[PDB]
């Protein structure tokens, strides 16, 4: 058996096999044996005599091959399987095998990493392609990323194949392909340092249907208000699974007291006398938050009378101020406005930070540029819950680790992010595949959209 | 030492101004139009109009008391 020697192994080419293309048959559309061609890097439906992968070897010369599904590889010309011990490497590209040691010393870890084109760069720190409009989608996978408790869950394959699927489930290729990215970034040793989320946005436009078309720039927070929900909802099949992998992460409770009818079209005897009626009085509302939302004052809309045109800069306590018993915001709707004060009764491990900066008038929508001057490594928030709820958290100080800044108009934008590598301090700059050891006063510079916390 | 002259401007663009002076009896010989220049920079202009590299400008101009005001 000739089949461990080959005389065609140096004729791979490692710098071409891009394997973040849709895993199909080019030349008649299959999935089924999808073999990979490692001359040129062309996909074909599998082996035999006649076939499209035979048809290919025997025409441009090219012998040696691979599977994507049994990840051996074969000599087609002759149809023998290859074994060679340098090959493998090319194994470990396609599927990252993260053993449980290297997901518990990668917080650990301060060696840049090796690439086969030579660009340098660290795991998790990986610039996502945009193919088309995807600086939005981009941004949410890297801030999703660097989360440890999320981070643990997804580097084996051994996780979420165990989960109950119903027969209707069609959202489960989104969970799978979400760790397959995320596997094929965290990896150590990878062609390029970069990685193409193009089998993953085909993912996304699947399961959200038309909407956050890769046509047109998707919005962030309306975004991962979804991705959050379809993460939750896609572990665990015909089970209520009310605490999931990433409910006990970024979910916390919440309390909202809610006044209504305190409408000025109501005199003053008559709405006394509604407040009297004990009807329309503080509610016992607690829900659950994926993520806390922010409300920024309104930009000044004047130029200052000394120095014109200044930068609106909000401390970030001051915008947090809203989730206390002293202030209320009036959610006005419809016809009767709603005056609702919030509290904070349970928080997530992680906190997530939306902010609405993106806003329709009466007429057009706008943004609402704001600077924030806020925090990264030392921020308490215990003046925000009860004391009979204080006592349970004895950690109420949070950690910043990603960070989303937004460019220009909403239908002309483009995403960057902030991410910090956990054990070392390198706040880095990633737009489509930019890597900029940024300093911890430009993330106080820019203007926030989305930010992670971390209470350690 | 001069508490008079320590207040209208602040201690700090007061010492600025009456160090490069000379001393406190260098700079009461000394009109008001020329304490205007103290430490006024010759900064050159690179290639702009002169009113935007304040010309003329000194120390007394640097203080926090005048930079309240509008520009004008």
């Amino acid at each position: 058996r000739r089949s461990r020697h080959c005389p065609y192994l140096d004729t791979i080419n490692r710098s071409v096999l891009d394997f973040d293309f849709e895993k199909l048959c080019s030349i008649s559309l299959s999935h089924i044996n999808a073999y990979a061609c490692l001359v040129c890097g062309k996909y074909f439906q599998g082996r035999g005599l006649k076939s499209h992968a035979y048809i290919h070897s025997v025409q441009f010369s090219h012998h040696v091959f691979l599977n994507l599904h049994t990840l051996k590889f074969y000599c087609l010309p002759d149809n023998y399987e290859i074994i060679d011990s340098s090959l493998e490497d090319i194994t470990y590209v396609l599927k990252p095998t993260f053993t449980k040691q290297q997901i518990a010393n990668l917080d650990k870890q301060a060696k840049l990493s090796r690439a086969y084109d030579g660009t340098t760069y660290l795991p998790g720190i990986v610039g996502l392609n945009n193919i088309k409009a995807n600086d939005y989608a981009n941004a949410v996978l890297q801030a999703l990323s660097n989360v440890p408790p999320l981070r643990n869950y997804f580097l084996e394959e051994d996780n979420y194949k165990n989960i109950k699927r119903p027969p209707g489930d069609i959202m489960f290729l989104l969970v799978q392909r979400f760790g397959e990215l995320m596997r094929k970034l965290w990896n150590p040793r990878n062609f390029k340092a970069h990685v193409s989320p193009h089998e993953m946005l085909q993912a996304v436009v699947l399961c959200s249907k038309k909407t956050f078309q890769i046509t047109k720039q998707g919005d962030g927070v309306d975004f991962l208000s979804w991705f959050l929900n379809a993460l939750h909802s896609a572990l665990g099949g015909t089970k209520k699974k009310k605490k999931t992998i990433v409910t006990d992460v970024f979910q916390g409770s919440m309390r909202i007291f809610t006044k209504k009818l305190p409408h000025p079209d109501l005199p003053a005897e008559e709405k006394e006398q509604l407040l009297h009626n004990d009807e329309y009085q503080e509610t016992m509302v607690e829900s659950t938050f994926m993520y806390l939302t922010l409300d920024l004052p309104t930009a000044p809309l004047y130029k200052d009378e000394k120095e014109q045109l200044i930068i609106p800069q909000v401390p970030l306590f001051n915008i947090l101020a809203k989730f206390n018993g002293i202030t209320e915001k009036e959610y006005k709707t419809y016809k009767e406005n709603f005056l609702k004060r919030f509290q904070l009764t349970k928080l997530p491990p992680y906190l997530i930070f939306c902010i609405k900066r993106f806003t329709k008038n009466n007429f057009f929508v706008e943004k609402n540029p704001t600077i924030v001057n806020f925090p990264i490594t030392n921020v308490d928030l215990r003046e925000y819950l009860s004391e009979e709820v204080q006592a349970v958290h004895k950690n109420t100080t949070y950690d910043l680790i990603a960070n989303i800044v937004h460019d220009g108009k909403p239908s002309e934008g483009s995403y960057r992010i902030h991410v910090l590598h956990h054990g070392t301090g390198k706040w880095y700059e990633l737009q489509d595949l930019q890597v900029t050891d940024i300093l911890p006063q430009m993330i106080t510079l820019s203007e926030a959209y989305i930010q992670i916390w971390k209470r350690r | 030492i001069a508490p008079n002259l320590s207040i209208i401007i602040g201690a700090s663009t007061a010492a600025k101004i009456m160090g490069v002076a000379g001393g406190l009896t260098n700079l009461s010989k000394m009109p008001a139009c020329n304490i205007m220049l103290l430490g006024a920079q010759r900064k050159t202009l690179s290639g702009f109009s002169s009113t935007s590299v304040l010309p003329h400008t000194g120390y007394i101009y640097h203080s926090d008391i005048v930079q309240s005001l509008p520009p004008d």
